[PDB]
DNA sequence: GCGTCCTTCGGAAGAGATTCAGA
DNA sequence: TCTGAATCTCTTCCAGCACACATCAGGACGC
RNA sequence: GAUGUGUGCU
C-alpha cells in the first residue's frame, strides 16, 4: 500500500487542490429543521451529503442516481461517509502569519532573516513599520521604523521607496529572498570569522537555508494566505436534548475567523481609513493565531465559563491529544471488567469468568455456531434467541469457551506480566476468579480491584495467547532469573508450618518406609506434623545423559517433609525440603526445578505446592491473638540510655561544640541506633523464648509464636512491621523527606498516646502523599524510557566481534552484595576466559555460560571474565542475539527478532513506581541506617590500599588526605574478598601489606562534619577573613577565644564576593611553607559552613584537623525520596561541580599565571601540544608541576559528568559507571534487576555522533548524525580505496535522544509535538516507518515479534 | 489564605546559588495584589498583579 | 488437552515461527476441508495444529512442499 | 460489565467510554507496551486496527467471525486519518507515499 | 460466620481489630449468659446482680 | 417564549536570548 | 572592543484504568 | 462531546 510518510509545507495551490469549496459565512445548523446552511461551516455543496445516497433538497433518493450533482442546490449525491475526508478552505482578504513558524523558539522567521523575534512580532501585530527595498537611501533592507520614524521617512523620502507593514510586509520580505546568494554569503562569513558564537549562529542559519534549498519548499509559504478548514464530521455539533447545540470549540473559532475575514473584506471594499483596516488586520491575525495554536500568544481566548478553549494544536499535542489518547491506545471491543475473587481450585492455565460475561463477550462466536448447527436461521433470530437466553445457548457457550484463551489485564500494567492469557472456566456469579499463583506478578490484591478481560478474535491472536502470553509459559520474570510464580501469604505459611520440627510428638522415634505411611500417620493423628523420624525415601538423580538412576536411603526428617516429598517431581535431590521452607527457600526450589527438569514438571509441581500449602495451612489454624506479640522487658532500658545520650547531646550543642544541623544529624543517629537495638532484642526474645522437654529436662527450640511464623517464613511481613507491633515503632519521616527529631516510644500492642499518634500522622500522611504525588515522576520515567528504547529489536544471530565490557563482582563497602554467578549468568563471554591454571583456557570463546558454567567459574575461583555486552554490539538498527544473552524468561539463548528494548525499559521503570506505591505499607518509618563510623574487618588477609594519599598524625598513625580512596581486604589466596570506603580525614590503626587478623578495628573517624586537614604543621595566619564581611565571628568576653562560622556565596555581601576565605600556613618568621614534593604554598581553601576554633599563629602538629563543615546527611532514603538520581543518570544531567579530568596524556605544568583564574597546559612528548584549560580557584589540584598524567586521570575532585567520561575513557567506562550507580541505587531497596536492561538503555543513549573531520565521506564538518549511518559509511568506504571519517560518540539523555529520533512520528507522538512537527515540516523529512511506535500508529505488524518474519518478507520483496 | 500581609521567603531553589530572597505579599479580600520583593542585586522591586 | 507448548518449541526452536506455522496450518484446516493428521478429540483447531507440531509430522518445510505439490497436481489436472 | 459489538463514537470511529453507555475497556498507551514486549504482534494489530478503529474491516471481521472463518483483514485506523486531516487543517502537509 | 485471614493483622498494622474482636467476644459472652439466664425464667434478683 | 448578533498562586529543567567582564 | 561565561527569560512536563453525580452548550436585547 | 465535584485499586 505505502511504505513512507512525507511531511512538508502546504502551498496555496496545494491547499486549493485539497479544497473542494469556498466557505465564507459563519452559519452552522440554522437552529431550525436541522439542515446545513447555504455557505456555512456545514454545507452539502461544499463538503458532502448529510444522509447516505440522498440529495440535500431531495431530487434523488437511491443508488440509481449515484454520481450526478443536483441543480436546485448544486450538491452531489454520493456516500455520507466522505464528510470526514473532503476539506474546505477560506480565501482570506489579507495574509496572516502562521505562529508555529513564528514562536517555536527557535523562531524560524526570526533566524531566517537574522532579525530578532521582538521586531517581527511588533511588525506582524501592527506596532511598527518595517523596510522593504531600501534603495537609494540610508535605510537598510531590515531596519525597523516606528510610527513617527515612518512619518519622517515619508515626509523626507516619499519617493518610489516602499515601506509596508504587517503580514504583507513579511510576505514581501520572504518572497524577495534569494536562497543561493544568502547561503554562499553565509558560507564565506563562516569561513572568515573566527569567533565561536557567531559561528554557531551562522551554521544554524546555514542548516535552515540548506533545508529549504534541498527540499521543494520555499520560504514564502510560511506566511498563511489560504486557511483550510477541518472536515465537518471531525467537528460535530451533536443535537442535544432540546433546541440548543453543542459548544464545539473549532466551530466557534472558525466563526470568529470568518467574521474577521468578512468584516475586513467589507471594509477594504468600502475604502476604510487606514487605521481602521490596520486594526482589523490585527484582529484577523490574532483570530487566526487563536484558531491555529491557542494559548501561545499572550492571552488565550475563551468562549464560556472563562476556560481556555482548545485549538488545532491542543488536540495534536499534550496528554489529551490524538497521539496519546486515540492512536497509541484505543478503547477496545470484546472486553469486560469485574471485581476479582480467589477461587483457589484453579490451575495456572485456567481463570474464572462469570457465566453472564462470557455470553456478551463471545456473542459473535455463539451466532456463528448457532448458524452452523442450523438451530437458528438468520442473524436476527439468533440475536433474539441469545437475548432470551435459551437453554441451548448456555449449552453451546461451553463449546466456544472450551479452549479460547482470554487476556486477563489489570489497570496499571507496569511490566510485561500485566497481561497474561488464561483459559476460561465458566462459573456462576459476577466475579472474575483469578489464580493466586500469578497474583504476585499481577500485584492484584483481592481488596476490590478491577481487572479487564479481552477476547482474541482472529486465529493468530489465539495462537499467540496460547504460545506466548499464556501464564504457564510466563513463570520467569523478565527482570531477572528469579521465578515470578512465588507462593505467598498463605502457601508459605502452610509449608513453613508443615516443614518444621519440634522435639515432641504423638510419635517421635518411630521409623517409616516412605511418605505414604507418614501421610497415614498424620491423617490418623498418631504422629504430629513436627515429629523427628527416619523415613526411607527413594530420591532420583540424573547423572547419566538424561536417564534417572535410582537410590534409596534412610534420612532423619520430619513427618511434614516426608508428606511434602510425595509431590516433588522425580529428579530433584532430597536436600531441598529438609529445612524450614520460607519464601526464598521455595523460590530457589522452584528455580532449580525449572533449571533441572523443565516447564511441564515445574508448572505441575507449582500447582501441587499450591494445593499442599493451602490444605495444611487450613488445617494449621495459624491464627493471631493479642497474646502473640510479646513485649520485651528491656526496651525501656534502651530508651532510657538513648534519652541519657540525647541529653548529653543537648549540652553538646547548647555549649557550642556542635551546631543545630549537627545536633539534628546526631540525634537521628542515636535514635536509629536505639531502634535497631530494640528490634534485635525483641526479635531474639520472640524467636528463642520457648521451653519444652524432650521427655527429660527443658530444652530450647525455635519458637512457635504465630507472629514469628509469619515473620520468619516471609509469607507476608518483614522486620519493620513486626518491629513496630512490639517494642519500638521508631522514627518517621515528613513528606519532604526530612525525619522527625522525636521518635514515638510505644508499640501498637500496648497503645499510643494522643500526641504520639499526632506525630505518627506525619509519617502516615508522608506515605500516602508520597505514593499519590510522586509515582507520577516515576511513571514519567518508564514512559520516556519505553519511548527511547521502542525501536531497538534483535535483528541478527551474531555480530561476530571481540569487543566487550570488563565484568567484575562488586564489593562497594560491605560483604559481597552480588557475586560473579548472579552477575555474569546467561551472557555470552567475549573471549577465552583464563582460569588460575594459566596458559590454559577454561571456557570456550562463544559459549552462552549457563548455570553449570557458572558453577564451574565459581569452583576455580575466577574473578575477571570478559563478557559480551549489548552496548558493544556491531549490528545495524538492532543488536545481535549473542551480545544480549538469554531471554531471561526462558532457559535458552534469545530468539532472533524479539523486542528487548521494551522489556528493558519496563524492567528498569517499574521497581520505582511499584515500590513508591509501597512506602506506606511499613507505615511512615524513615528506615534510615545507623551511619556506622568505624571499620570492623572480619575476614583474614592482607590490605591493598589503592590510590591513598596518607599523612602522619601527631599520634603517628596514618590519616588519609584523599577523597577517592578505598580499603580493600584480600585473603591469603590473593583473590579479592572485601572492600571498604574510608572517608576524608580518617585515622588508620593499620596500613598496607600487613596480614590483618579477623575481627579488629583499623579505621576510626567522626560521621558528621568531615574535617579538612593539613600536611605540614606550623603557624596559621587568618588570611582574607575580616569579621562581618565574609565571616561571622563570635567571641566570649571572659575567655577571649574565637569560634567563627564562615558565610556562603548566598548570605555574603555582593561586593565581597571576590574575597575567598582560606588558611595559610607560615613559620615563626612568617615565611612561605611548601607542600612535600613541590614549591607551591599550602593554601588550604575553606568551603561554606566552616567552623574554626583556633587563633592566628598558633603552634599545631602535622596531620591535625583545622575546620569542620556539616554534611546535613538527612533523608528517609526510600525509593520515593532517593530516585531522582536515576532520572539524572538517564537524562545525563551535568553535576553541579564536575571533576575536571585529563583530556590528553603527557607532562603536566602551568602556563600563564592567573588569566582571571588558574591556567594549566598539558604537553605530550611526541605529538602537538595545543591543549589549554581554565581552572577556577575553587578546587585544589591533585597533580603538581612535575609529574606525568594520562588520559582520564582526575585533575580535581568531585562527581564525574557522563559526557567527559565517555569522550575520554571510552564507552565501556561510562556504561560501567552508569550500570554500577543505577544498580547500587536499586539494590539499596533490595530490588534485583539484571544489568542487561541498563546496558540496553545506555546503548540507546549513544546513537548521535558528531563528525570530527569529513575525510572521504559526504557528511559535513560539525553536523550531528546517527552513529549507525557513520559506521555503515565507514565500512563501505573501507571496502574501497578511500578513508573513513573520524568521529566521536556523543551522550545525550533519553529525552534528548528520543526527541531527535530519525522517525519524526515517534518524536511527534512523545513530547513537544509543535516543536517537532514544525521542524519536520521545515526540513521536509520522510519517515521510513522502521520502529515500533510508527507501525503502532499506522496499524501494521510491528517488526518486533511474530510480525518480524512478515516484515522481513515485505522488506526483502522490494 | 487570610487577607492581610504575608512575608514569604522563597528560600533556596532560586538564583542557583542559595541566595535567599524576601517577598512581601498583601492579599486583599477583594482587589489587587501588592507584591513587594527583593532582587539578587539587593534591590527592592514592587510588582502589582 | 493442552497446557503448554514447550515440546512444540523444542521441535521448532524459534518460539515465533511456531506461531506463524501453526496459524497457517489451522487456517488450512478451518476454512478449507483439509483433514487433520491427528484425530481430534473435540478441540479447537489451534491445539490440533499444535499437536501436529509436537509429534513432529509437520513443519514449514512439510507445509510448503505439500502446498507446492497440491498446486502442481491441480494445475496438471486441467490437462 | 462486558461489551460485544455495539455503539461507536462520532469524531473518531472508536467504542464509547463508560458503563451507562455500552462501552468497552481502554487498551491504553501502557497496555500496548505489554504486547510489544511479548512480541505478540497479530493480537496487538487486532486491538488497534480491526476490532476498534477502522470502519470497513470492523464489519468484515464481524462477518468473518459469524461465517466460521477466523481471519483478519486490516485496513487503516480511522483515528489516523483523523490525525492526518487535523494536521492538514494547519499549514502542514502530511501525506502517504506510494 | 466469617473466616478472615490472619496475615492481614501484622503487615498492615491495624492491631486494633484484634482487640475489637476480643472485646466483641467478651460482649457476646456476657450477652449469651444473659440470654441463658433469661431462657429459664429466674427472678429479677439474679439478673440485676449479674 | 421567539430570533439574530460582536486574575495573580509550582518548580525542575532545558534552551534561546540577552548582559557582563575582561584581556 | 570583540567574545566567551553568567544570567535573564520563555516554554514543557507532571500514572493508569474505572465508576457515580451535576451542568452546558451566546445570553442580551428587541418583539 | 467537553468541563466541574466526589470515589475505588494501585
Ligand atoms: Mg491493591
Ligand atoms: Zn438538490
Ligand atoms: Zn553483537
Amino acid at each position: 500500500e505505502f511504505d513512507a510518510i512525507k511531511i512538508a509545507l502546504a502551498s496555496p495551490d496545494m491547499i486549493r487542490s485539497w479544497s473542494f469549496g469556498e466557505v465564507k459565512k459563519p452559519e452552522t445548523i440554522n437552529y431550525r429543521t436541522f439542515k446545513p446552511e447555504r455557505d456555512g461551516l456545514f454545507c452539502a455543496r461544499i463538503f458532502g451529503p448529510v444522509k447516505d445516497y440522498e440529495c440535500l433538497c431531495g431530487k434523488y433518493k437511491r443508488l440509481k442516481h449515484r454520481g450526478v450533482i443536483c441543480e436546485k442546490c448544486g450538491v452531489e449525491v454520493t456516500q455520507t461517509k466522505v464528510r470526514r475526508e473532503r476539506m474546505g478552505h477560506i480565501e482570506l482578504a489579507s495574509p496572516t502569519a502562521h505562529i508555529w513558524f513564528l514562536k517555536s523558539l527557535p523562531s524560524r522567521i526570526g533566524l531566517l532573516l537574522d532579525m530578532p523575534l521582538r521586531d517581527i512580532e511588533r511588525v506582524l501585530y501592527f506596532e511598527s513599520y518595517v523596510v522593504i527595498e531600501g534603495g537609494m537611501t540610508n535605510l537598510e533592507r531590515q531596519q525597523i521604523l516606528t510610527e513617527e520614524q515612518y512619518l519622517d521617512a515619508l515626509e523626507e523620502f516619499g519617493d518610489e521607496f516602499d515601506a509596508k507593514m504587517g503580514a504583507e510586509a513579511i510576505q514581501a520580505l520572504l518572497k524577495s529572498m534569494d536562497l543561493e546568494q544568502e547561503c554562499e554569503q553565509l558560507r564565506e562569513e563562516l569561513n572568515e570569522t573566527n569567533s565561536e558564537t557567531k559561528r554557531k549562529k551562522l551554521t544554524k542559519r546555514i542548516k535552515l537555508l540548506e533545508a529549504f534549498v534541498q527540499s521543494g519548499n520555499k520560504p514564502e509559504w510560511m506566511i498563511l494566505t489560504v486557511l483550510p478548514v477541518l472536515p465537518p464530521d471531525l467537528r460535530p455539533l451533536v443535537p442535544l436534548d432540546g433546541g440548543r447545540f453543542a459548544t464545539s470549540d473549532l466551530n466557534d473559532l472558525y466563526r470568529r475567523v470568518i467574521n474577521r475575514n468578512n468584516r475586513l473584506k467589507r471594509l477594504l471594499d468600502l475604502a476604510a481609513p487606514d487605521i481602521i483596516v490596520r486594526n482589523e488586520k490585527r484582529m484577523l491575525q490574532e483570530a487566526v493565531d487563536a484558531l491555529l495554536d491557542n494559548g501561545r500568544r499572550g492571552r488565550a481566548i475563551t468562549g464560556s465559563n472563562k476556560r481556555p478553549l482548545k485549538s488545532l494544536a491542543d488536540m495534536i499535542k499534550g496528554k489529551q491529544g490524538r497521539f496519546r489518547q486515540n492512536l497509541l491506545g484505543k478503547r477496545v471491543d470484546y472486553s469486560g471488567r469485574s471485581v476479582i475473587t480467589v477461587g483457589p481450585y484453579l490451575r495456572l492455565h485456567q481463570c474464572g469468568l462469570p457465566k453472564k460475561m462470557a455470553l456478551e463477550l463471545f456473542k459473535p462466536f455463539i451466532y456463528g455456531k448457532l448458524e452452523l448447527r442450523g438451530l437458528a436461521t438468520t442473524i436476527k433470530a439468533a440475536k433474539k434467541m441469545v437475548e432470551r437466553e435459551e437453554a441451548v445457548v448456555w449449552d453451546i457457550l461451553d463449546e466456544v469457551i472450551r479452549e479460547h484463551p482470554v487476556l486477563l489485564n489489570r489497570a496499571p500494567t507496569l511490566h510485561r506480566l500485566g497481561i497474561q492469557a488464561f483459559e476460561p472456566v465458566l462459573i456462576e456469579g459476577k466475579a472474575i476468579q483469578l489464580h493466586p499463583l500469578v497474583c504476585a506478578a499481577y500485584n492484584a490484591d483481592f481488596d476490590g480491584d478491577q481487572m479487564a478481560v479481552h477476547v482474541p478474535l482472529t486465529l493468530e491472536a489465539q495462537l499467540e495467547a496460547r504460545a506466548l502470553m499464556m501464564s504457564t509459559n510466563n513463570i520467569l520474570s523478565p527482570a531477572n532469573g528469579e521465578p515470578i510464580i512465588v507462593p505467598s501469604q498463605d502457601v508459605v505459611l502452610g509449608l513453613y508450618y508443615m516443614t518444621r520440627d519440634c522435639v515432641n510428638a504423638k510419635g517421635e522415634g518411630m521409623v517409616l518406609t516412605g511418605p505414604k505411611e507418614a501421610e497415614r500417620l498424620y491423617r490418623s493423628g498418631l504422629a504430629s506434623l513436627h515429629a523427628r523420624v527416619k523415613v526411607r525415601i527413594t530420591e532420583y538423580e540424573k547423572d547419566a545423559n538424561g536417564e534417572l538412576v535410582a537410590k534409596t536411603s534412610l534420612k532423619d526428617t520430619t513427618v511434614g517433609r516426608a508428606i511434602l516429598w510425595m509431590i516433588v517431581p522425580k529428579g530433584l535431590p532430597y536436600s531441598i525440603v529438609n529445612q524450614a521452607l520460607g519464601k526464598k527457600a521455595i523460590s530457589k526450589m522452584l528455580n532449580t526445578c525449572y533449571r533441572i527438569l523443565g516447564l511441564k514438571p515445574t508448572v505441575i509441581f507449582a500447582d501441587q505446592i499450591m494445593y499442599t500449602g493451602f490444605a495444611y495451612a487450613a488445617r494449621s489454624g495459624a491464627s493471631v491473638g493479642i497474646d502473640d506479640m510479646v513485649i520485651p522487658e528491656k526496651k525501656h532500658e534502651i530508651i532510657s540510655e538513648a534519652e541519657a545520650e540525647v541529653a548529653e547531646i543537648q549540652e553538646q550543642f547548647q555549649s557550642g561544640l556542635v551546631t543545630a544541623g549537627e545536633r539534628y544529624n546526631k540525634v537521628i543517629d542515636i535514635w536509629a541506633a536505639a531502634n535497631d537495638r530494640v528490634s534485635k532484642a525483641m526479635m531474639d526474645n520472640l524467636q528463642t523464648e520457648t521451653v519444652i522437654n524432650r521427655d527429660g529436662q527443658e530444652e530450647k527450640q525455635v519458637s512457635f509464636n504465630s507472629i514469628y511464623m509469619m515473620a520468619d517464613s516471609g509469607a507476608r511481613g518483614s522486620a519493620a512491621q513486626i518491629r513496630q507491633l512490639a517494642g519500638m515503632r521508631g522514627l518517621m519521616a515528613k513528606p519532604d523527606g526530612s525525619i522527625i527529631e522525636t521518635p514515638i516510644t510505644a508499640n501498637f500492642r500496648e497503645g499510643l498516646n494522643v500526641l504520639q499518634y499526632f506525630i505518627s500522622t506525619h509519617g502516615a500522611r508522608k506515605g500516602l502523599a508520597d505514593t499519590a504525588l510522586k509515582t507520577a515522576n516515576s511513571g514519567y520515567l518508564t514512559r520516556r524510557l519505553v519511548d527511547v528504547a521502542q525501536d531497538l529489536v534483535v535483528t541478527e544471530d551474531d555480530c561476530g566481534t571481540h569487543e566487550g565490557i570488563m565484568m567484575t563482582p562488586v564489593i562497594e563497602g560491605g560483604d559481597v552484595k552480588e557475586p560473579l554467578r548472579d552477575r555474569v549468568l546467561g551472557r555470552v563471554t567475549a573471549e577465552d576466559v583464563l582460569k588460575p591454571g594459566t596458559a590454559d583456557i577454561l571456557v570456550p570463546r562463544n559459549t552462552l555460560l549457563h548455570e553449570q558454567w557458572c558453577d564451574l567459574l565459581e569452583e576455580n575461583s575466577v574473578d575477571a571474565v570478559k563478557v559480551r555486552s549489548v552496548v558493544s554490539c556491531d549490528t545495524d538498527f538492532g543488536v545481535c542475539a549473542h551480545c544480549y544473552g538469554r531471554d531471561l524468561a526462558r532457559g535458552h539463548i534469545i530468539n532472533k527478532g524479539e523486542a528487548i528494548g521494551v522489556i528493558a525499559a519496563q524492567s528498569i521503570g517499574e521497581p520505582g513506581t511499584q515500590l513508591t506505591m509501597r512506602t506506606f505499607h511499613i507505615g511512615g518509618a524513615a528506615s534510615r541506617a545507623a551511619a556506622e563510623s568505624s571499620i570492623q574487618v572480619k575476614n583474614k588477609g592482607s590490605i591493598k590500599l589503592s590510590n591513598v594519599k596518607s599523612v602522619v598524625n601527631s599520634s603517628g598513625k596514618l590519616v588519609i588526605t584523599s577523597r577517592n580512596t578505598e580499603l580493600k581486604l584480600i585473603d591469603e589466596f590473593g583473590r579479592t574478598k572485601e572492600s571498604y570506603k574510608v572517608p576524608y580525614g580518617a585515622v588508620l590503626a593499620k596500613g598496607d601489606g600487613e596480614q590483618v587478623a579477623g575481627g579488629e578495628t583499623v579505621a576510626n573517624w567522626d560521621p558528621h562534619t568531615m574535617p579538612v586537614i593539613t600536611e605540614v604543621s606550623g603557624f596559621v595566619r587568618f588570611t582574607d577573613m575580616i569579621d562581618g564581611q565574609t565571616i561571622t565571628r563570635q567571641t566570649d568576653e571572659l575567655t577571649g577565644l574565637s569560634s567563627l562560622v564562615v558565610l556562603d556565596s548566598a548570605e555574603r555581601t555582593a561586593g565581597g564576593k571576590d574575597l575567598r576565605p582560606a588558611l595559610k600556613i607560615v613559620d615563626a618568621q612568617g615565611n612561605d611553607v611548601l607542600i612535600p614534593g613541590t614549591d607551591m604554598p599550602a593554601q588550604y581553601f575553606l568551603p561554606g559552613k566552616a567552623i574554626v576554633q583556633l587563633e592566628d599563629g598558633v603552634q599545631i602538629s602535622s596531620g591535625d584537623t583545622l575546620a569542620r563543615i556539616p554534611q546535613e546527611s538527612g533523608g528517609t532514603k526510600d525509593i520515593t525520596g532517593g530516585l531522582p538520581r536515576v532520572a539524572d543518570l538517564f537524562e545525563a544531567r551535568r553535576p553541579k561541580e564536575p571533576a575536571i579530568l585529563a583530556e590528553i596524556s603527557g607532562i603536566v605544568s602551568f602556563g600563564k599565571e592567573t588569566k582571571g583564574k588558574r591556567r594549566l597546559v598539558i604537553t605530550p612528548v611526541d605529538g602537538s601540544d595545543p591543549y589549554e584549560e581554565m581552572i577556577p580557584k575553587w578546587r585544589q589540584l591533585n597533580v603538581f608541576e612535575g609529574e606525568r598524567v594520562e588520559r582520564g586521570d582526575v585533575i580535581s575532585d568531585g562527581p564525574e559528568a557522563p559526557h567527559d567520561i565517555l569522550r575520554l575513557r571510552g564507552v565501556h567506562a561510562v556504561t560501567r559507571y552508569i550500570v554500577n550507580e543505577v544498580q547500587d541505587v536499586y539494590r539499596l531497596q533490595g530490588v534485583k534487576i539484571n544489568d542487561k536492561h541498563i546496558e540496553v538503555i545506555v546503548r540507546q543513549m549513544l546513537r548521535k555522533a558528531t563528525i570530527v573531520n569529513a575525510g572521504s565521506s559526504d557528511f559535513l564538518e560539525g553536523e550531528q548524525v546517527e552513529y549507525s549511518r557513520v559506521k555503515i559509511a565507514n565500512r563501505e568506504l573501507e571496502a574501497n580505496g578511500k578513508v573513513g571519517a573520524t568521529y566521536s560518540r556523543d551522550l545525550l539523555g533519553i529525552t534528548k535522544a528520543s526527541l531527535a529520533t530519525e522517525s519524526f512520528i515517534s518524536a511527534a507522538s512523545f513530547q513537544e509535538t509543535t516543536r517537532v512537527l514544525t521542524e519536520a515540516a521545515v526540513a521536509g523529512k520522510r519517515d521510513e516507518l522502521r520502529g515500533l511506535k510508527e507501525n503502532v500508529i499506522v496499524g501494521r505488524l510491528i517488526p518486533a515479534g511474530t510480525g518480524y518474519a512478515y516484515h522481513q518478507d515485505r522488506m526483502r520483496r522490494r | 489564605r487570610s487577607p492581610g500581609v504575608f512575608f514569604d521567603s522563597d528560600k533556596g531553589k532560586t538564583h542557583s546559588s542559595g541566595k535567599v530572597l524576601y517577598n512581601a505579599r498583601i492579599i486583599p479580600y477583594r482587589g489587587s495584589w501588592l507584591d513587594f520583593e527583593f532582587d539578587p542585586k539587593d534591590n527592592l522591586f514592587v510588582r502589582i498583579d | 488437552a493442552r497446557v503448554t507448548v514447550q515440546d512444540a518449541v523444542e521441535k521448532i526452536g524459534n518460539r515465533f515461527d511456531l506461531v506463524l506455522v501453526a496459524a497457517r496450518r489451522a487456517r488450512q484446516m478451518q476454512v478449507g476441508g483439509k483433514d487433520p493428521l491427528v484425530p481430534e478429540e473435540n478441540d479447537k483447531t489451534t491445539v490440533i495444529a499444535l499437536r501436529e507440531i509436537e509429534e513432529g509430522l509437520i513443519n514449514n518445510q512439510i507445509l510448503d512442499v505439500r502446498e507446492r505439490q497440491e498446486q502442481q497436481e491441480q494445475e496438471a489436472a486441467e490437462l | 460489565h462486558a461489551r460485544s459489538t455495539g455503539s461507536y463514537s462520532l469524531v473518531t470511529q472508536q467504542p464509547l467510554g463508560g458503563k451507562a453507555q455500552f462501552g468497552g475497556q481502554r487498551f491504553g498507551e501502557m497496555e500496548v507496551w505489554a504486547l510489544e514486549a511479548y512480541g505478540a504482534a497479530y493480537t496487538l494489530q487486532e486491538m488497534l486496527t480491526v476490532k476498534s478503529d477502522d470502519v470497513n474491516g470492523r464489519t468484515k471481521m464481524y462477518k468473518n467471525i459469524v461465517d466460521g472463518n477466523h481471519q483478519m483483514e486490516p485496513g487503516m485506523p480511522e483515528s489516523f486519518n483523523v490525525l492526518l486531516k487535523e494536521i492538514r487543517s494547519l499549514g502542514i502537509n502530511i501525506e502517504l507515499e506510494d | 460466620d466469617i473466616v478472615l485471614n490472619p496475615l492481614g493483622v501484622p503487615s498492615r498494622m491495624n492491631i486494633g481489630q484484634i482487640l475489637e474482636t476480643h472485646l466483641g467476644m467478651a460482649a457476646k459472652g456476657i450477652g449469651d449468659k444473659i440470654n441463658a439466664m433469661l431462657k429459664q425464667q429466674q427472678e429479677v434478683a439474679k439478673l440485676r446482680e449479674f
